[PDB]
């Protein structure tokens, strides 16, 4: 009987695909006049259509790039799998849809950089002596979860110009602890010690070579530090292949953008590099600290997971800071720094802990929909992302792609992504929304009105200009 | 609505001058509107930086402006067997400027000062300090609350109790109807934040150069405090004046906070005595609310109502994600003795890192339809990222959720057009307000006259 | 200690005149200096502050100057109220100190004192004691010096002396020389003399007695 | 306080 | 307006002590510094020291260190000096001072308070008539008035009446106790042809003796 493919009346092999997926044309001579020419595919043939001339398209989803899914991200040439499938083709017809599949992977034994930053403020003296043999010991409980570890370490204390900098006596600048019985650092704004590297006596002798500063203001400008251990690439030393932990330690509050403006800075942050080869931030005395929204973007684009590390007096503080720079971690520090040890092994666990999915260059038109399935083949719909993982675990999401009419660019191509993950799955879509018979279609044609219109898909239409 | 963004006037300054930063209408004894022009970064007499101030007449054409002199020179005092000292280096006058009567206050918070005893210190601090002028008749004056003869070892042995060292006075500036002025001093008893007044006639009448230290018996400072809440707040970042309490006689202070209770930030309205009766609290932490503050009828109801800026605020977007656009709050003060409720109205900015809030400068009545109205900064805002300044209507209700009008910067980009406004003032005086707009980055000074509606 | 010289100790001028008290430092002040005035039994009040600058409510007829270690207090055109006690005041170093100070006084014409000796009362002489007084009334300039003679030679031993201010309607000075002694040592001798000794003579002006005799 |  | 109001003058006993004060009238007594002066006769003006009432902090002349005590109380809005073994050098009128404008300077001044160590006890005054020996157009007569104490005494001729044409000398300290005399002039047809009568009255001790001139 009659069906939306018929009773819509169509004019042309295009227009009978974009009434709905389950129509069919036909391009055949032989029909006789009351058939119509957009019906079932069951119906056609039933009506002794030519199997050939039926226009048909099927939405469909093959995989081109399969690879298996990596049992240990140690060694290789980033060669490591933790997305599968990373490729797949796509075709759909108009307002038509179809389902695929995701897997994705915490790889067990993946490298890990971890750039130690430092507050080196005078509050931070006793802390020191605690962390001068950091490296080794951090060493010890890391290797049990990589075998590629890179650690380094900068430091700072604050912006080294009044009001925040003791500029009186003369004394005081050479030594900000002068009026005080004891020696002590010139202020400084931020500076690199030692650069991501595997050796990790160099970062204990490093660090036992160190001292603190002396600086007025309680608030400490840490965030200049957070900002340039990210833009500085080539100097901090991240790894391509690696996660990316920046682990900031303080014991008071924090300076953020427009505070700059006390010393008679307000020229905005700019987030590019300012350390030079003297390993130390030039644009501190001259450039504003960064804005949150700024550092979110450089953290986000350099893959850095942030680590806040701080004393229960301002747990809350950066918890609060936490929630608003996403993907960022919390830990408790002692008032001595004894426990930074176990705090980041805590942060690292909780960091591969979750798997999130994020879409780039999807087309306007496109819309999706997931199923994940996290824990134990446990289904939940309307989720794309998955909380309380272990390293090793794998979890798989189903997606389905609704296409919404027939857009004008027929082949376009969007990226399915972990956050922080490396590897993704890049989806090609092709829209199929014309026929194979258009491709030979007859302009000016002695079958329609003696050449006023085109023959095309066995139906006469009219000629551009009409 | 009714700006005239096709034939600008500019005024300009030195390279390097950073002319513009802050300004403001000045009326003379005739009634004749100038603008005041601080520019921070003005080179001195050494070749170093010091700041200067200029006084604009009104041109059509615009052009360069003649300096208002002040004394740049490092002063010295032997007294009390102590040796009093300023240091007006890099002090930035001009961060601020203000008019009332026929009378210039133009501020320098970075002014720093120091007493010697031996081989004691008050220690080297940037107390500020505010400059006064009356033009045509050539006097001038000085006002440094902040200043003290105390020793750093009295502090210390005191706990830094009313440490007074870094006040920067100057850093805001008001002046009430009364002729009372009211500096913000968001480094005052250690960087928690203070308000110094004092009425400009008892300043200029208790101003003797060389001095350096004087009393003014009738100025009024701000008190020290024992909550965590207050301390970096900054109190004082901003500061405008008002009527919110009923009392025409009664002059209320509105005082800003940016990072007020942990980076929360607050605004804070209080009596002449500093007793506070209401406070706004911010609803983002680092967003700086409290960056900027302004006070205007903006419903037509005779009550004042209050404007608050916080430019860094991160607005919700889809996936989780925030962006950092800045926000505006209005507060519309209710009939009679009542708080402040919710806000009225949120004003979010659209281009991120665009610092929308980070100026509001009350219009009067641009198009005369009975209703004051604002205009709000975004300098980094805009398309194209060069600046932009939006205008919002009153109404009965509030404000016009959408702008009426939108100026894009003259300038290149990094001018930091919008960071400085002022409007409610009839330059031209055709019978409409109009609005002069500061851009330090370009070291100029856009003027939009008002024009009938079209 | 910084040291204050200030000169003259005392003038005598006239209304109308115009005319200038100095101070000097034993070293640089930097014009951290005050001036006061002390009117005749009154307290002090404020004229000059730092060197120059006028306390509120002071006439301008006075006026500060002077740089270094030298400084000078002017008054022009001399008003009735002016004349009393200035002193200066340095506060450039602790402890502060002042001036030896300087008193304006009433200019006129000599006058010679008008000499009365009294001797001691009946009532006095009846108690065990015995006071001879010799009163020296209205006379310009104001120094003066009084000599008490017993039979003819001078005894400085027992004498109270005592003066008034400027007397406000004829602009004179006078003086009170008392001379004390016991009623046993007063009856040794027979004569008791007081010799004024002025500018206006040469000769000075005697006055004596003779006890018993009368 | 300040940096203590 | 700015006053100091400092306390009545004060009489004690030499080894004791004295606190006076200085209360601030108009304006509060922690705006500024409040110094004490010393003013004696001879030896002139002396800076005794200071102190700043909003924390208390002094300074002092090494010269007053162990006599001289400043402190303040800023509830009462006043200012004290305290004096400790005094002497008869203490004996002295003191001032409390503070600036107009400069922090420094020395500008308002309290009325002041007059001080006397002295042992003396209140002692009546002996009042002696002095007449002239055994001529002129003018006569001069006198009266005495001899070892009393304490200050001050109120002397006067025929009670008020002759006024004009005399000379009242301040008194003057002789061994503990005060002296002081008093000279009147007149025509010589007046004495004594009219009855002249010297009016001396010690409120102290509570005494108004009266001595007529008798010749002799
Ligand atoms: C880090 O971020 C957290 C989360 O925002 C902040 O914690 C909040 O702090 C504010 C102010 O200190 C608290 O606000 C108060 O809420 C009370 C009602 O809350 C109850 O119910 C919640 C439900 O979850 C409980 O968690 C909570 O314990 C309460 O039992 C009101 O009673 C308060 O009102 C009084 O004060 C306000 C002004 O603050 C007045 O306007 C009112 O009229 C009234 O007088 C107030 O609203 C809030 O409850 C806290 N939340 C949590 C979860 O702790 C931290 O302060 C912040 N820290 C830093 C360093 O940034
Ligand atoms: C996401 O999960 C939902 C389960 O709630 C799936 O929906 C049901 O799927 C069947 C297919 O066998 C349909 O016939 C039903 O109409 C669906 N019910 C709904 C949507 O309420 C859905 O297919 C899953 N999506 C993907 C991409 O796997
Ligand atoms: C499409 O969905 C069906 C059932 O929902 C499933 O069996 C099939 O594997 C899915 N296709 C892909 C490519 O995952
Ligand atoms: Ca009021
Ligand atoms: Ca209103
Ligand atoms: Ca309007
Ligand atoms: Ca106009
Ligand atoms: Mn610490
Ligand atoms: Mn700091
Ligand atoms: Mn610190």
């Amino acid at each position: 009987g009659p069906n939306i493919c018929t009773t819509r009346g169509v004019s042309s092999c295009q227009q009978c695909l974009a009434v709905s997926p389950m129509c069919a044309w036909c391009s055949d001579e032989a029909l006789p006049l009351g058939s119509p020419r957009c019906d079932l595919k069951e119906n056609l043939l039933k009506d002794n259509c030519a199997p050939e001339s039926i226009e048909f398209p099927v939405s469909e989803a093959r995989v081109l790039e399969d690879r298996p899914l990596s049992d240990k991200g140690s060694g290789d040439s980033s060669q490591v799998t933790q997305v599968s499938p990373q490729r797949i083709a796509l075709r759909l017809r108009p307002d038509d849809s179809k389902n695929f599949s995701i897997q994705v992977r915490q790889v067990e034994d993946y490298p890990v950089d971890i750039y130690y930053l430092m507050d080196l403020s005078y509050s931070m003296k006793d802390d020191l002596w605690s962390i001068q043999n950091l490296g080794t010991k951090l060493a010890t409980q890391m290797r049990k979860l990589t075998s590629n570890l890179r650690i380094g370490f900068g430091a700072f204390v604050d912006k080294p110009v009044s009001p925040y900098m003791y500029i009186s006596p003369p004394e005081a600048l050479e030594n900000p602890c002068y009026d005080m019985k004891t020696t002590c650092l010139p202020m400084f704004g931020y500076k690199h010690v030692l650069t991501l590297t595997d050796q990790v006596t160099r970062f204990n002798e490093e660090v036992k070579k160190q001292s603190v500063s002396r600086n007025r203001d309680a608030p400490e400008g840490g965030f200049d530090a957070i900002m340039q251990a990210t833009v500085c690439d080539e100097k901090i030393g991240w790894r391509n292949d690696a996660s990316h932990l920046l682990v900031f330690t303080t014991d008071a509050k924090t300076h953020i953008a427009l505070d700059g403006r006390l010393a008679g800075i307000v020229q905005p942050n700019d987030g590019q590099c300012h350390v030079g080869s003297d390993n130390h931030y030039s644009a501190s005395t001259t450039m504003d600290y960064p804005s949150l929204g700024l550092m979110t973007e450089k953290l986000s684009q350099k893959n850095i997971n942030l680590i806040f590390a701080v004393t229960e007096n301002v747990v809350n503080l950066y918890q609060n800071y936490s929630e608003l720079i996403p993907g960022t971690t919390v830990g408790v520090l002692s008032m001595d720094s004894s426990n930074v040890l176990q705090l980041i092994v805590d942060a690292y666990g909780k960091i591969r802990s979750k798997v999130e999915l994020e879409v780039r260059d999807l087309p306007e038109e496109l819309s999706l929909s997931f199923n994940a399935t996290c824990l134990n083949n446990e289904v939940i719909p309307g989720l794309k992302s998955c909380m309380g993982l272990k390293i090793g675990d794998t979890v798989s999401f189903s997606i389905e792609a609704k296409v919404r009419g027939c857009p004008q660019e027929k082949e376009k191509s969007f990226t399915i992504k972990p956050v922080g993950f490396k590897d993704s799955l890049i989806v090609q879509v092709t829209f199929d929304c014309d026929c194979a018979c258009q491709a030979q279609a007859e302009p000016n044609s002695h079958r329609c009105n003696n050449g006023n219109g085109t023959f095309e898909c066995g139906v006469c239409r009219c000629g551009p200009g009409w | 609505l009714n700006l005239d963004p096709v034939q600008l006037t500019f005024y300009a300054g030195p390279n390097g001058s950073q002319f513009g930063f802050s300004l403001d209408f000045h009326k003379d004894s005739h009634g004749r509107v100038a603008i005041v022009v601080g520019a921070p970064r003005t080179l001195g007499p050494s070749q170093e930086e010091t700041g200067g101030v200029f006084l604009c007449p009104w041109r059509a054409e615009g052009g360069q402006c003649p300096s208002l002199l002040f004394d740049l020179r490092d002063e010295t005092r032997n007294v009390g067997s102590q040796t009093l000292q300023t240091f007006k280096a890099r002090q930035g006058l001009g961060a601020s400027v203000v008019s009332w009567s026929d009378v210039i206050v133009a501020c320098a918070p970075w002014q720093h000062w120091n007493v010697l005893e031996k081989t004691e210190e008050a220690e080297k601090t940037p107390v500020g300090s505010c400059f006064l002028a009356q033009p045509e008749s050539g006097r001038r004056a000085e006002y440094s609350p902040c200043r003290g003869n105390t020793l750093s070892r009295i502090y210390v042995e005191n706990d830094f109790s009313w440490d007074k060292r870094y006040c920067e006075a100057g850093f805001s500036s008001v002046v009430t109807q009364a002729g009372e002025l009211v500096l913000g001093a968001p480094g005052g008893y250690y960087f928690l934040g203070l308000l110094a007044q004092a009425p400009v006639a008892d300043i200029f009448s208790s101003y003797r150069p060389g001095i350096l230290l004087w009393h003014v018996s009738s100025q009024s400072l701000s008190f020290d405090s024992s909550n965590p809440e207050y301390f970096d707040g900054y109190w004082g970042y901003s500061v405008a004046v008002g009527e919110f309490d009923g009392d025409l006689n009664t002059t209320e202070y509105v005082v800003g906070a940016p990072t007020w209770s942990w980076t929360l930030g607050a605004v804070e309205i209080l009596d002449s005595y500093y007793q506070r009766l209401h406070r706004l609290r911010g609803e983002q932490m680092a967003s700086y609310f409290g960056h900027s503050v302004a006070v205007t009828d903006v419903n037509g109801d005779g009550r004042h109502d209050l404007l608050v800026g916080a430019p860094l605020y991160m607005e919700s977007r889809a996936d989780r994600k925030l962006a950092e656009v800045g926000r505006v709050y209005l507060f519309l003060q209710p009939r009679g003795p009542h708080a402040l409720g919710a806000p009225s109205l949120l004003l979010t900015g659209t281009q991120l890192y665009g610092r929308f809030g980070s100026a509001i400068a009350p219009l009067g009545d641009l198009d005369r339809d009975g209703y004051n109205d604002i205009a709000v900064a975004a300098p980094y805002g805009g398309p194209s990222g060069r600046g932009q300044v939006l205008v919002f209507l009153g109404q009965s209700e509030g404000l016009r959720s959408r702008p009426s009008q939108v100026l894009d910067s003259p300038f290149p980009t990094g001018s930091a057009f919008g960071f400085s406004l002022r409007g409610a003032v009839d330059i031209d005086d055709n019978g409409y307000p109009d609005l002069i707009v500061g851009a330090y980055g370009a070291n100029q000074v856009a003027v939009y006259r008002a024009q009938p509606v079209v | 200690d910084i040291l204050m010289t200030q000169s003259p100790s005392s003038m005598s001028v006239s209304l109308g005149d115009t005319v200038s008290i100095t101070c000097h430092a034993s070293q640089g002040i930097s014009s951290n200096i005050g001036w006061l005035q002390q009117k005749p039994g009154k307290s002090f009040m404020g004229l000059i502050y730092y060197g120059t600058n006028l306390v509120d409510g002071v006439p301008s007829r006075f006026s500060g100057s002077g740089s270094g270690a030298d400084y000078s207090l002017t008054i022009s055109s001399l008003d009735s109220e002016d004349f009393a006690d200035y002193y200066c005041v340095q506060y450039a170093q602790l402890p502060y100190t002042f001036g030896g100070g300087t008193k304006l006084e009433i200019k006129r014409a000599d006058a010679a004192p008008t000499v009365s000796i009294f001797p001691p009362s009946s009532e006095q002489l009846t108690s065990g004691g015995a006071s001879v007084v010799c009163f020296l009334n209205n006379f310009y300039p104001k120094d003066i010096n009084v000599k008490w003679k017993i039979d003819g030679s001078e005894r400085q031993n027992g004498v109270l002396n005592s003066w008034t201010d400027q007397d406000s309607k004829d602009s004179t000075y006078s003086m009170s020389s008392t001379l004390t002694l016991t009623k046993d040592e007063y009856e040794r001798h027979n004569s008791y003399t007081c010799e004024a000794t002025h500018k206006t003579s040469t000769s000075p002006i005697v006055k004596s007695f003779n006890r018993n005799e009368c | 306080a300040g940096d203590v | 307006e700015v006053q100091l109001q400092q306390s009545g003058a004060e009489l004690v006993k030499p080894g004791a002590s004295v606190k006076l004060s200085c209360t601030a009238s108009g304006f509060n007594i922690k705006d500024t510094y409040v110094h004490w002066v010393k003013q004696r006769p001879e030896q002139g003006l002396e800076w005794i020291g200071r102190i700043d009432p909003a924390n208390g902090y002094t300074k002092y002349d090494p010269k007053f260190q162990g006599k001289a005590t400043i402190t303040a109380d800023t509830s009462s809005n006043t200012a004290y000096l305290q004096l400790s073994s005094l002497t008869s050098e203490d004996t002295a009128v003191y001032y409390c001072v503070r600036p107009l404008y400069d922090y420094y300077a020395m500008d308002y001044w309290g009325q002041g308070t007059s001080v006397t160590v002295s042992s003396a006890k209140t002692t009546a005054p002996s009042v002696y008539p002095l007449a002239p020996v055994c001529t002129g157009s003018s006569v001069t007569l006198g009266c005495l008035v001899k070892g009393y104490f304490p200050e001050p005494v109120t002397l006067t001729w025929n009670s008020g009446s002759l006024s004009s044409g005399v000379h009242t000398f301040p008194a003057v300290l002789q061994s503990d106790l005060y002296t002081l005399s008093s000279s009147v002039t007149v025509t010589s047809s007046t004495w004594p042809s009219q009855s002249i009568t010297c009016n001396v009255a010690h409120p102290a001790s509570s005494t108004k003796v009266d001595k007529k001139i008798e010749p002799r």
